[PDB]
């Protein structure tokens, strides 16, 4: 399932690719929100990018962003939300 | 399949004045078109359901109940109808319904559900719901239909039902195969309330192999009343052979019901 | 008689904090695609399927937002209106119903998620009244796609020429013709791994461009690979590359 | 310039290694916005991580934030900002 | 003598929007350094030194902030406040000012960044005032951090023993002790390239713990290097490796 | 090193007044420690200027100018001092200043700009600003201070120079070199406006050599004023060798300024 492309975006084209899932709801901002998850447990080889490279780790990163929520008309509130950006390839951490 | 309770049926539900009729089948299709067709049900899930009679007779019926759908359409409802199909029989029965008053979408809930129909074991059930009034021509679908898998009464639950017994699974027949004299095999058990007649079926195979050196068949005469539930004897002479050690004997009744076709107790003996 | 009446804009809708006792169908089909406008522009074509035999007698518009998620983020929608309310559940001429709207400009490399509703929206605790489809926009490797003119300052349309000899055992020759966009440029061979590397820095040659770089390389060189890298600056780092090949030089 | 660490936290720890700039004003929230600014012109190697691996690129990603600014007392604006979050390892295009 | 009393606020500073004829100094000096509380958790103990010989005569108080960035953002800080009136420049006593104040708690492997300045602030088409200093946490592979909660349940205290060693020319046998915590491990040889890989799942061993793992190699394999992994759910992907060698088993 | 000319001093800046003045400097024993005393200034730049005279004595002066911070200490003031001091000689002089009334930061720009004082051509000067009172023991510095370069007469402004003038470096002499008969070297040059000797030292080397085969010194006696800006002619007999054509010939002057320290200038005649 580790795979590297040739074109297009950089989700398909990262050593640490990431697909968009879907968060549904009915009372946020956006309706629909678009996180990430790392498709590899490891990152890929640079000389092939159709097979996997054990000497590496794969993390996601976090950021607050700003939606809003409604509540009992209505009421309008703000607060922020933790959505997933980007898989990054990271080192591991050895002990010994 | 045929209906069980004359007494006026009940499908009252919170401001309605509903009826409840079996009129006339014409199986699914029909045409009767008109400028506004309603939209289609939601949620229609059928369960299973024991319930007695007067006599104290319980017989097995099926909970089918169905949900409703959210939008404008719920102001031109007009009608439902609801339908059973069998698929070995063929034979289709049909429920018709209404709505005398008006619904106003009022409070966010609506329930429907009926339990009025007995259901034959080991048979699959075609439950389909239609409301009216019927698509117009080219049109989109209002109707939606499941199946149904019914256990037979060997089943705890399907075992105590009350047409079971009716050439039924709660008769066991305490089987004593005993070795007795060489090549003579006795066997007793005790038989059930009605005067139809039974047979034996007395095969011997060899060891590790399915075919029959010998096989016997015992006619069994029908039954009296004063020999209900009394241990019935038989004795027969077995073949006079060495490596045909294993003995298969079944019983099988001729009762009114699934005459012909009831189940059969085998029993093997082995040596 | 309806049609369609598009307009723009992003944020609340006035009509989703009021409630709304009757409520509408969904959109019973929707499908995209791009459509091109030229003599550079790509716009999108978006079509949908209105609902059928009821929950139509009420209805007002419907929203179609977007959202493109690669190096950036990216949301802003417009929705539009209908002229005339609706009498029948299907067009008197015949067919079922279909409209839409072209707009929303695409960039490159992008990739598209667009959503839709039918309004007024749904109360709270209801069912999911949304659909949604996806989209993926072409890149700048495509012969179509040559012409724009952010792709030819990265340099698509550039021809460069690349003839590289294995000068010697433990050297290479490679000629390439200069440009006026650029002027650094990198150098790799892979075979198995890297076997020579260099980095060169030449002005433009109005002279005759046939290039005099000499790299050294490790090993047997014969049918190797050789990849060019420009420096050119409005790409940054992430410049198209160009394949170069391995002869044999008497 | 090109160097990856054992420990510490992932811009010192991953392939592609980002540092943190300063950006001062007197008139937003925060004071200091402390943006991207990976080094090495292409990931590092695996295998030691304190040389460089020419195969891959580099590519800053960024994201919208949420400030405020001052404008004549004073008056309230709200509008977002550019900032760099973290670069990645992407594979390249190639033509022909 | 003057003290400081100090309590949390985030947010717009009053002294913002309106216009100040008179201003401050600024922070002569700087400090930041973290502490630690016998128990079990990390502090961070700032100091600083207010400015000399003027431009003290008017002032209200000082206000720290903090970022931190690992992984994640973090963005919280209090304005902290001083309680008497300045008369004079040094201590009547004798020396430089020396405040502190204790708090903002500290994360693991998160880069802090802190900043500061005076009350009230400068105005509009005035010199940037601040000055700022940084500061970095200890991770998790130091002697004296082995010990939170949330490190041992990535096995930070844990004692995985391992004993890999050459069985023939194409394996390499792999012992080592099992734990409650996992279940499933990887297995990874370096020399120059992969010469051998697997992945094993086996349960907690209330019996002998003596493992028994194969694992084909390609070439000589003698002279590698063994790392492990194993999936322990907290950590996720990022659980601690330990290192191991390869060793030659004897038939004799 | 000398201010320019006695005249009433001009220092005043809107909403002030202003005194300068001349008196007792070098901080022997100035400890005059006070309660809370202002800041430090900021921002002093010194240029460069030139200045005309009545009689034609073109003059080059320093222009220094200064900023001040925006902190409370404003009110505080009360005085300022200007110090300039040289290197070489370590010739040193002080001009002293006043705020007669307390200033209140109104609007957020302040300058203090002063230019009458003469430096000299290449030479290092250095400026001391200090406030008022003066700092505690163990206090913070209230003093910045900075170096100023001086181009040497060859420069283009500093060509027209008057104190330049003086021993001219504009005195540009036509040095005319003929080989006239060998082993004889005849040359010819303008002089200055002054009564002052002229030695001429022609020194012969080897060629692609720094040794010298016969060095001479002529002495020209004092010019009469009558003889100002004539070319004077002088004729020397060369050495009789073989390989030594390189020919340097300097003069130098002995004029009131610089006096035996005038820069000369070096003709090369080669073969
Ligand atoms: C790439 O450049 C080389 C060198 O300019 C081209 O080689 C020329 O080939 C033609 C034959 O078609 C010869 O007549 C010329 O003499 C060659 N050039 C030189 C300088 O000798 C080559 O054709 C170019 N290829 C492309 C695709 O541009
Ligand atoms: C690459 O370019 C070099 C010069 O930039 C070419 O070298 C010349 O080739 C001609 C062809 O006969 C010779 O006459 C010259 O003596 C060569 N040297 C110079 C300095 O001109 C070379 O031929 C080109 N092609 C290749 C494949 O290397
Ligand atoms: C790791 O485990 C091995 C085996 O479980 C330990 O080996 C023991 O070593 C002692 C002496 O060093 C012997 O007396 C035991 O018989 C060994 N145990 C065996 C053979 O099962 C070893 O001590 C452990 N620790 C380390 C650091 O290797
Ligand atoms: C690694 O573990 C294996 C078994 O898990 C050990 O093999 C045992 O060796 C002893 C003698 O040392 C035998 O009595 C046992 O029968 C063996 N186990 C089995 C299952 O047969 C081995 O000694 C351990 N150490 C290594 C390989 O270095
Ligand atoms: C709707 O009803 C009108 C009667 O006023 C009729 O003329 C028309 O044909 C009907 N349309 C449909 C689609 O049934
Ligand atoms: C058999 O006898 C009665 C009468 O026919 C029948 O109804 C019943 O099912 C059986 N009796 C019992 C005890 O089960
Ligand atoms: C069958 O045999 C058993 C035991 O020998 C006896 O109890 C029973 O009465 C017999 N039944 C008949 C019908 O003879
Ligand atoms: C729909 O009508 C509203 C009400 O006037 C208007 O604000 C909105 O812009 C319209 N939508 C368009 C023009 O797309
Ligand atoms: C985010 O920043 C980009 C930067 O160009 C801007 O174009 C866009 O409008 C901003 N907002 C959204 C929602 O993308
Ligand atoms: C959009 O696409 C449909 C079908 O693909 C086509 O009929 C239509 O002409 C296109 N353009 C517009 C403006 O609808
Ligand atoms: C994106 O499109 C593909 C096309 O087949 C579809 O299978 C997938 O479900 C879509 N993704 C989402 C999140 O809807
Ligand atoms: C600092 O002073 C402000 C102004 O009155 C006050 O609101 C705040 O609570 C003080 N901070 C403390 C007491 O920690
Ligand atoms: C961001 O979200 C996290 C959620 O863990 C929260 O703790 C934090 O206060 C939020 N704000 C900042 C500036 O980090
Ligand atoms: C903080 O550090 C300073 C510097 O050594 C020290 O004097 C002080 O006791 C520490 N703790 C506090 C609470 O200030
Ligand atoms: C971090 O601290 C070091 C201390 O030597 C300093 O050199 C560096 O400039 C600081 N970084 C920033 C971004 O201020
Ligand atoms: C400041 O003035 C007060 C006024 O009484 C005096 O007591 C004190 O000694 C002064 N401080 C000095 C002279 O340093
Ligand atoms: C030389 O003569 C006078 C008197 O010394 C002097 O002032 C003047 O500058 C000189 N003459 C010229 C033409 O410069
Ligand atoms: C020097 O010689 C030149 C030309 O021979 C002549 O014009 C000039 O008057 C001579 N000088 C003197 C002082 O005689």
């Amino acid at each position: 399932s580790c795979r590297a492309s040739e074109d297009g975006p950089l989700n398909s084209r990262a050593i640490s690719p990431w697909r968009y899932e879907l968060d549904r709801d009915l009372n946020r901002l956006p309706q629909d929100l678009y996180h990430a998850r790392c498709l590899c447990p490891h990152c890929v080889s640079l000389q092939t990018g159709s097979h996997m490279d054990p000497r590496g780790n794969s993390e996601l990163l976090y950021h607050n962003q700003t939606v809003f929520y409604r509540r009992p008309g209505y009421c309008l509130e703000r607060r922020l939300y933790r959505v997933s950006l980007a898989c990054v390839c990271v080192r591991p951490r050895v002990m010994g | 399949l045929r209906l069980l309770d004359h007494r006026a049926l009940v499908c009252s539900q919170p401001g309605l004045n509903c009826t409840v009729k079996n009129s006339t089948c014409l199986d699914d299709s029909w045409i009767h078109p008109r400028n506004l067709t309603p939209s289609s049900p939601k949620d229609l899930q059928i369960q299973l359901h024991f319930a007695h009679t007067q006599q104290g007779d319980l017989f097995p019926v099926a909970h089918i109940e169905w949900t409703l759908q959210t939008d404008a359409s719920i102001l031109y409802l007009e009608g439902a109808e609801l339908s059973v199909l069998q698929l070995n029989t063929n034979e289709r029965l049909c429920v018709r319904f209404e709505f005398l008053s008006k619904l106003r979408h009022h409070h966010r809930r609506w329930r429907f559900t009926f339990s009025h129909f007995v259901v034959d074991p080991d048979q699959e059930y075609e439950v389909t719901v239609h409301h009216l009034p019927k698509p117009i021509p080219d049109g989109d679908p209002n109707h939606q239909s499941k199946n149904f898998l019914v256990p037979d009464c060997e089943h705890a639950r399907m075992k105590v039902t009350t047409p079971c017994m009716s050439s039924g699974s709660l008769w066991d027949p305490n089987i004593t195969v005993e070795t007795l004299e060489a090549h003579q095999l006795r066997v007793s058990f005790t038989l059930w309330n009605e005067s139809t007649h039974y047979q034996i079926l007395l095969t011997s195979f060899p060891h590790m192999e399915n075919h029959s050196c010998f096989e016997h068949m015992h006619h069994i005469p029908a039954p009296r009343p004063e020999e209900f539930h009394q241990r019935s004897n038989v004795t027969l002479t077995l073949r006079n052979l060495k490596g045909c050690c294993r003995h298969q004997v079944q019983i099988q009744p001729f009762f009114s019901s699934c005459l012909n076709d009831c189940l059969r107790h085998s029993a093997t003996v082995s040596c | 008689e309806p049609t369609v009446q598009c307009g723009s804009e992003t944020g609340p809708s006035p009509e989703w904090m009021l409630q709304h006792d009757l409520i509408p169908g969904d959109l019973r089909d929707l499908r995209v695609e791009p459509v091109t406008t030229s003599v550079y522009s790509i716009l999108m074509n978006v079509s949908w399927v209105l609902r059928a035999d009821a929950s139509i007698r009420l209805l007002k518009a419907t929203k179609i937002c977007v959202t493109g998620k690669s190096n950036f983020q990216s949301y802003s929608c417009v929705r539009c209106n209908y002229t005339e309310a609706f009498q029948t559940q299907t067009r008197p001429s015949g067919g079922k119903w279909t409209f839409s709207y072209i707009g929303f400009p695409v960039e490159l490399n992008t990739v598209y998620f667009i959503g839709a509703h039918n309004i007024p929206n749904a109360n709270m605790n209801e069912d999911g009244p949304s659909m949604s489809v996806n989209f993926t926009s072409p890149g700048c490797l495509d012969h179509i796609m040559k012409y724009k003119k952010k792709c030819v300052k990265a340099g698509s349309l550039w021809d460069p020429n690349i003839t590289a000899c294995k000068k010697n055992e433990e050297t290479v020759e490679v000629n390439f013709t200069t440009t006026p966009l650029g002027n650094r440029y990198m150098a790799l061979i892979q075979h198995s791994t890297i076997i020579g590397f260099s980095q060169v820095f030449e002005p433009h040659q109005k002279k005759q461009t046939r290039a005099s770089v000499v790299i050294p390389v490790t090993g047997d060189s014969e049918g190797a690979t050789v990849q060019l890298t420009p420096y050119f600056p409005t790409c940054g780092s992430d410049c198209i590359r160009h394949k170069g090949t391995v002869v044999l030089c008497p």
